[PDB]
């Protein structure tokens, strides 16, 4: 019996919704930080 | 559990033990440099210390 | 009956595990070779020709209806088991009800990440 990579999500026990939550919460941060640079380059490229 | 259950949980498990060794090997290395690093500061600060416990 | 005669009814079988079961019995004991879990072959069959009794007339054969809320019970929620995965297969929607949230204080425990209904929009009054 061997290991695979992405098996600690396909479990789907304690770590895998850790690991999802902790993708998560960067990303949505990133994202946000994302929206307000283009936001920014928006009004900044109007003239 | 049933056999597929058991068989995730695993491989999961596996994987684990397989990072948390190559984050010991990591921290190992950085420690010995952290180390070699300290002995002078460690000098360095003792001596920036020197007045406040001299006078 | 009601819904052949316009009316509406609404049918809840608690459960089908049991029904299932007894069918079981009945089948080995009129010696018929068991199938998978000892179950017959004609075990899918047997939920598949009764919940699909559960229809909606068209206003041309009364209108009348018939819902139907057959209850299952997995084991560990092991819903990958035999009975499990037919009805499942058989039915519109599904409710799960899981005892990790029914002890985390959600009461009723039902799973709505899980919990599907096919007909989703229709059936659901505008404000709703």
């Amino acid at each position: 019996v061997r290991s695979s990579a992405g098996a600690v999500r396909d479990a789907g026990g304690a770590f895998g919704k850790r690991e999802q939550a902790e993708e998560e919460r960067y990303f949505r941060a990133r994202a946000k930080e994302q929206l307000a640079a283009l936001k920014k380059h928006h009004e900044n490229e109007i003239s | 559990a049933t056999l597929k259950d058991i068989t995730r949980r695993l491989k999961s498990i596996k994987n684990i033990q397989k990072i948390t060794k190559s984050m010991k090997m990591v921290a190992a290395a950085k420690y010995a440099r952290a180390e070699r690093e300290l002995k002078p500061a460690r000098v360095y600060g003792v001596g920036s210390l020197a007045l406040y416990e001299k006078a | 009956y009601f819904r052949d005669n316009g009316k509406h009814a609404l049918i809840i079988y608690d459960d089908l595990s049991k029904q299932a079961v007894a069918y079981r019995q009945m089948s080995l004991l009129l010696r018929r070779p068991p199938g998978r879990e000892a179950y017959p072959g004609d075990v899918f069959y047997l939920h598949s020709r009764l919940l699909e009794r559960a229809a909606k007339m068209n206003d041309a054969f009364g209108g009348g209806s018939l819902t139907a809320l057959p209850v299952i019970e997995t084991q560990a929620g092991d819903v990958s088991a035999y009975i499990p995965t037919n009805v499942i297969s058989i039915t519109d929607g599904q409710i799960f009800l899981e005892t990790e949230l029914f002890y985390k204080g959600i009461r009723p425990a039902i799973n709505v990440g899980l919990s599907v209904s096919r007909v989703g929009s229709a059936a659901q009054t505008r404000a709703m």
